[PDB]
């Protein structure tokens, strides 16, 4: 079975820089030693349907910028884009059609570069409702910030935590291009009142070295 | 113009089954090899399966094999998906799409959540501002309801700017919570009044929180 | 007790003569497949197919596959015969480069395919006599073009149709155009059909247009042989018992391990 693997996952370009993804298949492609590649490339942006921008390796689809161009013959293939614009930020995939089962690279997150940027940090107690609730749910946010590589982590009196928090980012601001995050550290409420010290931990390019915030009373 | 609609999707019961639909426009429908593509949250596009001219050949991906049959009916242009024994990791978008060689048209999809989750509306908790340098940071944790999707406004719509709404996080007990946090001047905290206005519709709730210091 | 309840999970290759198709099915090297003519006039007491094998020529189908696959496994021999049909009026020996015999185009090595000399297909009206003592086995297809447009640059007649008769026989084909999905890179399909033509009968084959001809016929038997699947692998040691699980005992009477069987086995018996 054909296997797509796309390369790099992530990828930040400057506008009007070029842009470069990499398509490897596992198996050939390619119809005989012809130039027919039966490969697509796609676009995705937030909420919507895919859309085909290259089709057999080379051809750009009708409307498609000049910008985007494909190679590649046989197993190993490139997409280029070569004025990078904010329009282009979006998840790009490969495809092959040669002969089913059919199948997509695992996609290629292209954001806009822009320079470093270091998170505000901010800490949140569980409310006074929630811990009623018998639930107890402590929020730590990093907003504003750029590159997207942030590592949050949870200590409770020093205890580094693990699997008993989530966090979520934002899309990559229109304008300002960077990112926020929320981290919820969640416990039970007896759980909760066992310990004193609740703490985020960030670590992050843009802090001379781990910025903590905490608190007290659980 | 040349158009898919998909539809069938909801939130469906492990186990159990339910049939999507796809009805083409503004092509030669029975003409074309047809295909699903599905795309679980968060997640990359997953072939499903594909059907030529007549439905006398198919094929689907080893993960559906021998639970989903693709079928289409041309005297009505209408691409067919039966899914059987659904299991939570088939929750995902669903779109159909025609073959051009490398699938040209796409419809908007239709959203399939397996899941055992009863529906519930959500809690909101404020997270208050207290103690970065004028700026203070407030907002509303959306905590355990089912299922998506809820919406957040601070002040009716008036308060835009500054605001982030997160996507919800999918818990170990089958509920999703998110939170929405907005950065304001902190000089304006015993002044203007912070409400976030939080709707799930799934579960006919409408609530307005007040996140004070 | 006395139901044999074990295998050894291993396919001895004695005392019965075990080809293994490693990556080959009985279809495929009947046909020829380029990555299968290694089988070329091979026989076996059992032929053993693998989940492993793949189709790497033109995308087919045969009507009644399992009909075929079982009179096959059970004559026990892919002699083939190749016989002097003669194709006025057409180009022979067609190819596909999504079936490469080495680096250019090839197609089945049992199969002849034919299209248009010039800008004619004429109707070819050919005769087989069968004068020998044995069943005659010939294995015949017709393409199933994707397009109305390549429908008439192969074949020039709008619809072609095939007919392959015998006294005791009479199977009238006609293409069914249509897109089908990728595969190995084509959208068009060839079916296969086969017909068996006994001592003193001839071969009738008619076709104005899409016929996929025959070569030569198989040489049929009447044999103990047949066909297993199984991934077992195959060692030297000796069992007259064979399943899909691998070699059995066959001193106890009865048996749990599987319900196909090969050799003088003990009876299944439903545990
Ligand atoms: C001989 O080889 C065959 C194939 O590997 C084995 O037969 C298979 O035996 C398994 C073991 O019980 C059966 O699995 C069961 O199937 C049911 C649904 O029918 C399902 O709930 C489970 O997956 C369960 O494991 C399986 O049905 C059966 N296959 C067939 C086609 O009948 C057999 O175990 C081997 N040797 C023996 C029995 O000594
Ligand atoms: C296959 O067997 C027949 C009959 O014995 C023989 O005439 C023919 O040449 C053989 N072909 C090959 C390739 O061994
Ligand atoms: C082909 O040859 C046979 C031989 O008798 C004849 O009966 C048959 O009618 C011929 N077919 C055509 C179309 O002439």
């Amino acid at each position: 079975d054909i296997v797509m693997t796309q390369s790099p996952e992530s990828l930040a370009v400057s506008l009007g820089e070029r842009a470069t993804i990499n398509c490897k298949s596992s198996q050939s492609v390619s119809f005989g030693s012809s130039d027919k590649n039966y490969l697509g490339w796609y676009q995705q942006k937030p909420g919507q349907p895919p859309k085909l921008l290259i089709n057999w390796a080379s051809t750009r689809e009708s409307g498609v910028s000049d910008r985007f161009r494909g190679t590649g013959s046989g197993t190993d293939f490139t997409l280029t884009i070569s004025s990078l614009q904010a329009e282009d930020a979006a998840v790009y995939y490969c495809h092959q059609y040669y002969t089913p089962p059919y199948s997509f690279g695992q996609g290629t997150k292209l954001e806009i570069k822009r320079t470093v940027a270091a998170p505000s940090v901010f800490i949140f107690p569980p409310s006074d409702e929630q811990l009623k609730s018998g639930t107890a749910s402590v929020v730590c946010l990093l907003n504003n910030f750029y590159p997207r590589e942030a590592k949050v982590q949870w200590k409770v009196d020093n205890a580094l935590q693990s699997g008993n928090s989530q966090e979520s980012v934002t899309e990559q601001d229109s304008k300002d291009s960077t990112y926020s995050l929320s981290s919820t550290l969640t416990l039970s409420k007896a759980d909760y009142e066992k310990h004193k010290v609740y703490a985020c931990e960030v670590t992050h390019q843009g802090l001379s070295s781990p910025v903590t915030k905490s608190f007290n009373r659980g | 113009q040349v158009q898919l609609v998909e539809s069938g999707g909801g939130v469906v019961q492990p186990g159990r089954s339910l049939r999507l639909s796809c009805v083409a426009s503004g092509f030669t429908f029975r003409d074309s090899v047809m295909h699903w593509v599905r795309q679980a949250p968060g997640k990359g596009l997953e072939w499903v399966a594909v059907t030529s001219f007549d439905g006398g050949e198919s094929y689907s991906a080893d993960s559906v094999k021998g639970r989903f049959t693709i079928s289409r009916d041309n005297s009505k242009s209408t691409l067919s998906l039966q899914m059987n024994i659904l299991r939570p990791e088939d929750t995902g978008v669903y779109y159909c799409a025609r073959d051009r060689g490398g699938l040209d048209v796409w419809g908007q999809g239709t959203t399939v959540t397996v899941s055992g989750a009863s529906t519930k509306g959500p809690s909101v908790f404020p997270l208050a501002p207290s103690s970065s340098g004028g700026t203070a940071a407030l907002g509303c944790l959306v905590k355990d309801y089912f299922p998506e999707p809820v919406t957040v406004s601070w002040n009716s719509g008036a308060l835009t700017s500054g605001v982030h709404t997160f996507p919800a996080v999918l818990q170990s007990s089958g509920l999703y919570s998110l939170s929405s946090v907005v950065t304001v001047p902190s000089s304006s905290l015993g002044t203007q009044t912070y409400i976030c206005n939080v709707n799930h519709k799934p579960s006919n709730t409408k609530v307005d929180k007040r996140v004070e210091p | 007790e006395l139901v044999q309840s074990s295998s050894t999970g291993k396919i001895c290759n004695n005392p019965h003569r075990i080809l293994d198709g490693i990556d080959c099915t009985l279809i495929d090297a009947l046909l020829g497949d380029p990555h299968c003519d290694v089988f070329q006039n091979e026989t076996w007491d059992l032929f053993v197919e693998r989940s492993k094998a793949f189709s790497n020529c033109y995308p087919y189908d045969v009507p009644d596959y399992a009909s075929l696959r079982s009179l096959v496994a059970s004559s026990g021999t892919l002699e083939f015969i190749t016989e002097g049909f003669t194709w006025t009026g057409v180009t022979q020996n067609g190819g596909s480069n999504a079936c490469k015999r080495g680096p250019g185009s090839g197609f089945f090595s049992r199969l002849n395919w034919l299209t248009k000399s010039g800008s004619t297909y004429p109707v070819l009206n050919v005769t087989m006599p069968n004068n020998d003592n044995f069943d005659k086995l010939y294995i015949w297809g017709i393409h199933h073009p994707s397009t109305d447009q390549e429908q008439t640059s192969l074949y020039v007649q709008a619809s072609g149709r095939v007919t392959v008769s015998t006294r005791r026989s009479q199977q009238t084909i006609i293409p069914n155009i249509g897109s089908r999905p990728w595969v190995r890179g084509l959208s068009s399909r060839i079916s296969i059909y086969w017909t068996i033509v006994k001592p003193g009968d001839v071969l009738v084959i008619n076709s104005n247009g899409n016929l996929i001809a025959p070569r030569g016929y198989f040489k049929m038997r009447t044999g103990k042989s047949s066909i297993m699947r199984s991934d077992a692998p195959i060692d030297t040691c000796i069992s007259e018992c064979i399943t899909p699980n691998g070699s059995i005992p066959n001193d106890k009477p009865f048996q749990n391990v599987n319900k196909i069987t090969y050799g003088a086995c003990p009876k299944y018996v439903k545990q």
